[PDB]
């Protein structure tokens, strides 16, 4: 039941507020049509994230020795 | 005296804090990240805050709203109301009379003695 976040950092972040439970006092996290859509864009953005594909930027490190990004190698 | 009264009642009955033109005590940040700091507007307080007695009244003050604050917060409500507790507490209808001595006390006790009533049934119960 527990929303839990992993941080990189080793944290693991409840998602908000810690509810109380059914006794209190005095539903189900379905995703929405944006969220649906964010998931998506989201991991294909994962896919072209890892640095191998990073082929459009300076910040791919270019290879080491060949100074090549790693797909022009490949 | 009677708007005053008001907001002092809803801070320490509700843990509301509404405070548009900067006149009470216990400002806050913000207007997530909960733990904000509050601050005490030496300035626009009843009695001084350099006896201890009455700082003591102050703090108790503070924490009342905050408990009831967090309460609100806890069970996603807009208000805590009467019958949430076994304590029920009657508007302020007179500062004058509030501000005789004693009565200030005890009215705030009532107050906290709630908040800590209605927060620890949530905290060992919820």
């Amino acid at each position: 039941q527990f929303d839990l976040i992993r941080l990189n950092n080793g944290t693991i972040e409840l998602n908000g507020i810690l509810t109380p439970k059914a006794e209190v006092l005095t539903i189900e996290k379905t995703l929405n049509i944006d969220e649906l859509e964010s998931v998506h864009n989201t991991f294909l953005t994962n896919i072209l994230s890892h640095k191998l594909f990073a082929t459009n930027t300076s910040e791919i490190s270019v290879g080491d020795y060949s100074g090549q990004p790693y797909p022009t190698s490949l | 005296s009677q708007d005053y009264c008001t907001m002092l009642y809803e801070w320490l009955t509700q843990g509301i804090l509404n405070d548009p033109y900067q006149e009470f005590m216990t400002y806050d940040d913000l207007e997530r990240a909960w733990d904000t700091q509050y601050f005490i507007r030496k300035d626009v307080l009843l009695r001084d805050c350099d006896s201890e007695e009455d700082k003591n009244l102050l703090f108790k003050m503070l924490r009342t709203g905050i408990l009831l604050k967090v309460v609100r917060a806890s069970l996603q409500i807009p208000t805590i109301p009467s019958n949430s507790s076994d304590i029920t507490i009657q508007e302020i209808n007179d500062f004058a009379d509030l501000m005789e001595g004693s009565n200030l006390e005890l009215y705030v006790d009532k107050c906290y003695s709630r908040a800590n009533e209605i927060f620890l049934k949530l905290f060992f119960q919820g």
